[PDB]
């Protein structure tokens, strides 16, 4: 865990009052999950 | 024959042209998105920046490169990878991460090995806090970030909204942050693990901006290539046309040709 | 003319208007006879016609009739016999158009479809020559330079490339003349400008010595005389 993984989660957790704009509740969620290799063959993605 | 396959191979330059057109149309609104974000980025940036010029900038390397996963950017793909490979001559076994589909199609071939860990969903999810956040935190398990004394990020950089230069920056290590006078030109007791907190936000800072920046350099050149694909298929269109012309004027003059000989009988 | 010519020794300027409406005509005046009309639609007495036209266009010792003919095509179409056999007799060629007349420019001659087979390195002097290849070199190296600075961003000039753009565009200007019939198509009435002249401005223009000038004193005017007074103006 970084320190802004750390934080991002701080940002995130708190969007669970809704008072703000759509940008913002956005960049606390993506939807992209990350493609894992091997030092060629790609051990299986598991969600970001 | 002749006449129809000049005349349906120029359907095919004028369908191109159409989806050209309308695929740089929308470039152009991406655009706009991409240097918004490039703003706020760049500027929460540049007050680490102030903090590491008066730190003195100072000093196995990772490589990082930035593309979306949608195509049809130009030579973006394989510019921005010609310069990871030269920099591959500087250590061959140097492992590249690679965000986006596109930049890691040309790094795969040159070494497979060096394939270690690659982001999918950056053409979805334009760059923005939770993307880099993440990635800067599986950086430091995966990769042996933190260990390493090099880290360098590779980027589009967009001088300006029409143009793009292929550019380089370091990804200030924790190894520069001790070793630099900043625990004795900057202050903390033993309150906080300081290199280990920085680092690790500015991991995220830097790398949210060189994700930006080069999501502007390349739409931006995207924009450029499908205007100069849809300027090709132009000269297609006139081209072929004036070829289909004078075989139609050749078809008439036989067909006059007949008349006369006709007329002789 | 050729009366004037042989017997009196003049030199005269033979115009034509269309040269495709006599085309037409003969088409026609072969058919009456009896002739089929084949040159794609047009007379088969073609060659001679224009041979009989174009061969008593001549220098004698005494004079010498000229011709300035005018040459348009049958809507732009150049594969057909007839084109091409008007091109073959012409000494030269000056092509004239209407792109051209538009943006304010007259003579509307577009120097890139200027041309002359008579524009050789012995015929009009080495001097005349590489003067004439200097001043076509710049535009067209001028118009490919400004394809690329486009794409890869806005003004991205050097300075070794905008040196290209101020003589190129100094030069565009520099062609114009105003003529009293074409009075109205200026603005301005008309001028006069002579061969020397049309020299004598080239030779300082690539010498930048009219790179000191900008490129709206070139505009309404021809000449080396005629653009002192336009220099003059522009600085007082």
């Amino acid at each position: 865990i970084s320190y802004a993984a750390y934080l991002n989660v701080a940002a995130q957790a708190i969007r669970s009052t809704e008072l703000q704009t759509a940008s913002v509740l956005n960049r606390s969620q993506t939807d992209a999950f990350y493609t894992q290799y091997k030092n060629a063959s790609e051990p299986t993605p598991i969600t970001k | 024959a002749t006449l129809k396959e000049v005349e349906m191979r120029l359907k095919s330059i004028k369908n191109i042209e159409k989806i050209t057109k309308t695929m740089k149309i929308v470039a152009s609104t991406r655009l706009s998105k991409a240097e918004k974000a490039k703003i706020s980025a760049k500027k929460m940036d540049e007050a680490e920046q102030l903090f590491y010029k008066n730190a003195e900038t100072k000093n196995k390397e990772l490589i990082v490169a930035i593309t979306s996963d949608k195509g049809l950017c130009g030579s973006i793909h394989s510019q921005l990878a010609k310069a990871v490979r030269r920099h591959l001559n500087d250590q061959p076994n140097a492992d590249i991460v690679t965000i986006g589909d596109k930049i890691k199609m040309q790094l795969l071939r040159t070494h497979p090995n060096n394939i270690k860990l690659s982001i999918n969903g950056i053409g979805k999810d334009a760059p923005t806090f939770q993307e880099s956040a993440l990635i800067a935190d599986k950086l430091l398990s995966v990769m042996k970030a933190g260990t390493y004394p090099k880290i360098s990020i590779f980027y589009n950089d967009p001088v300006s909204s029409l143009s793009f230069e292929p550019s380089e920056k370091p990804i200030f290590n924790a190894k520069t942050i001790e070793q630099s006078p900043s625990f004795g030109k900057f202050e903390i007791d033993t309150d906080a693990n300081v290199p280990r907190d920085l680092f690790e936000y500015t991991l995220a800072n830097q790398m949210l901006t060189a994700m930006a920046q080069g999501y502007a350099a390349e739409i931006s050149a995207r924009r450029n290539a499908m205007d100069n694909a849809s300027k090709n298929a132009g000269d297609m269109i006139n081209r072929y046309s004036i070829l289909y012309n004078r075989t139609r004027q050749a078809v008439i003059t036989n067909e006059l040709v007949d008349i006369i000989t006709g007329a002789s009988s | 003319a050729e009366y004037f010519r042989d017997e009196e020794g003049q030199d005269v300027l033979l115009f034509i208007d269309n040269i495709f409406r006599f085309t037409q005509a003969g088409s026609e005046v072969s058919a009456l006879l009896g002739r089929i009309p084949s040159a794609v639609g047009y007379q088969p007495t073609l060659a001679t016609d224009m041979g009989l036209l174009q061969e008593r266009i001549t220098t004698t010792k005494k004079g010498s009739v000229t011709s300035v003919q005018a040459v348009y095509v049958p809507a732009d179409d150049l594969t057909d016999p007839a084109p091409a056999t008007t091109f073959a007799h012409l000494d030269a060629t000056t092509v004239l158009s209407r792109g051209i007349s538009e943006l304010g420019i007259y003579p509307a001659v577009d120097p890139l479809d200027s041309k002359s087979r008579l524009l050789d390195a012995a015929v009009v002097g080495q001097e005349h020559y590489d003067v004439a290849s200097k001043v076509q070199e710049t535009l067209q190296t001028y118009k490919s330079l400004q394809d690329i600075i486009a794409i890869l961003g806005m003004d991205e000039l050097s300075e070794q490339d905008k040196l290209t753009v101020e003589r190129a565009r100094k030069i565009q200007r520099f062609l114009s003349q105003p003529f009293a019939v074409a009075e109205v198509f200026t603005g301005i009435p008309g001028k006069l400008v002579r061969l020397k002249d049309t020299v004598a401005s080239f030779k300082a223009v690539l010498e930048g010595k009219y790179d000191n000038i900008p490129e709206h004193a070139f505009y309404m005017v021809g000449g080396i005389e005629d653009v002192v007074a336009k220099a003059e103006k522009l600085a007082a």
